[PDB]
């Protein structure tokens, strides 16, 4: 019943400003401090600052004194964090969290907003089939792949044989480089399976409303 | 202000084992310390508050202890749901700093990577690009390195790497490495090589093809 509602993701331009929202429900909004926490990919939690809604008294981590501006609208039970002069070092997940005086700590957290700071426009991926070297399959198995290049924003959903083939799959996290994403997926099957049977990669990119199949053909 | 020193940064453990994680504050923080758990892809969740008190509904196998500058979180007979990361945080004064985290990882038997190399697709070449891909799959432990060579010469530029989290079925790790060239550069050279260095292979496992 206590809930803190944050947007799941926001894409924003470098040098621009963004206002991140945290809408509280299930308790009296002015009763608790709202805290903000930054987490960079694969890194730790970093405390940014806090606000007491009503009087709007605040505390800041000195590292964020100019970067973050904290406000609150009691009429909508919403806390806001403004991030200014955006750079790639601002790309992160930002959580809001409620402080409880009894626990002396953070008892409820928002889902976090994934902020992506980028110049990129929405772009459908190119999907390339990865067939093995025309060497030889005297191994008991064979590995095939799918390369998904040049898309923006996240995510893509990749399946094999429309989801019929789910075992032996590794779908790798996307990497953003030169302001487009690339990802890849491998699937491993017994040698008797391919190329005797069809194996196709299916790639959905909901931001561009595209879906693309690529059959893996022997070289 | 107060600095928190958390240890260990990482540990490989098995279900049923007992684990102790430590936090050290720069000054006496008088038990004003919380511990959180964070599962992959999820928000942190409070386990222990005021150094020693279990939050509402938290399993009794978790316990916190300490005073002064020295705090611990103990997990007594770890269960499957307990793998993930843990963080301490103090509330002595502003800023309310977190420890750097402890990641718990599932122990399993060592496994050499299965290495596969892939030439550019005809499709990509028609568009004027040339990506060569190397999968280093189902290995354990986590640490690994890949080196590219073109005609026997190490190539560092144009390489993108990605790593999976621990596999839900077999607890291994995998890695993908993509070397991206122009089609013109790709077609000038003859041989392409991916080399995997791992605990199980300090002399690398080498996969190559000739264009």
């Amino acid at each position: 019943q206590v809930q803190l509602q944050q947007p799941g993701a926001e894409v924003v331009k470098p040098g621009a400003s963004v206002r991140l929202s945290c809408k509280a429900s299930g308790y009296s909004f002015t009763s608790n401090w709202i805290n903000w926490v930054k987490q960079r990919p694969g890194q730790g939690l970093e405390w940014i600052g806090n606000i007491s809604p009503g009087g709007s008294n605040t505390n800041h981590n000195e590292k964020f004194k100019s970067k973050a501006t904290l406000t609150a609208d009691t009429s909508s039970s919403t806390a806001y964090m403004q991030l200014s002069s955006l750079t790639s070092d601002d790309s992160a997940v930002y959580y809001c969290a409620r402080y409880d005086g009894d626990y002396g700590s953070f008892d409820y957290w928002g889902q976090g907003t994934t902020l992506t700071v980028s110049s990129a426009k929405t772009t459908a991926p190119s999907v390339y089939p990865l067939a093995p070297v025309c060497g030889d399959t005297t191994g008991s198995s064979v590995t095939l792949g799918c390369l998904v290049k040049g898309y923006f924003p996240e995510p893509v959903t990749l399946t094999w044989n429309s989801g019929s083939l789910s075992s032996g799959v590794h779908t790798f996290p996307a990497v953003l480089q030169s302001d487009l994403y690339t990802l890849s997926s491998s699937v491993t099957v017994t040698s008797s399976t391919w190329p005797s049977e069809s194996i196709t990669c299916n790639v959905a990119h909901p931001a561009s409303s595209t879906k693309v199949d690529k059959k893996i053909e022997p070289r | 202000d107060v600095q928190m020193t958390q240890s260990p940064a990482s540990l490989s453990v098995s279900v049923g084992e007992t684990v102790t994680i430590t936090c050290r504050a720069s000054e006496n923080i008088y038990r004003n310390l919380a511990w959180y758990q964070q599962k992959q892809g999820k928000s942190p969740q409070l386990l222990v508050y005021a150094a020693t008190n279990l939050a509402a509904g938290v399993p009794s196998r978790f316990s916190g202890s300490g005073s002064g500058t020295q705090y611990s979180l103990k997990i007594n007979s770890l269960q499957s749901e307990d793998f993930g990361s843990y963080y301490c945080q103090h509330f002595w004064n502003i800023p309310f700093t977190f420890g750097s985290g402890t990641k718990l990882e599932i122990k399993r038997a060592d496994a050499a990577p299965t290495v596969s190399i892939f030439p550019p697709s005809s499709e990509q070449l028609t568009s004027g690009g040339a990506s060569v891909v190397c999968f280093l799959n189902n290995f354990y432990p986590k640490d690994i390195n890949v080196k590219w060579k073109i005609d026997g010469s190490e190539r560092q530029n144009g390489v993108l790497n990605s790593w999976t989290d621990q596999d839900s079925k077999d607890s291994t790790y995998s890695m993908s490495s993509t070397l991206t060239l122009t089609k013109d550069e790709y077609e000038r050279h003859n041989s392409y090589t991916c080399e995997a260095t791992h605990k199980t292979s300090t002399s690398p496992i080498v996969k190559s093809f000739n264009r």
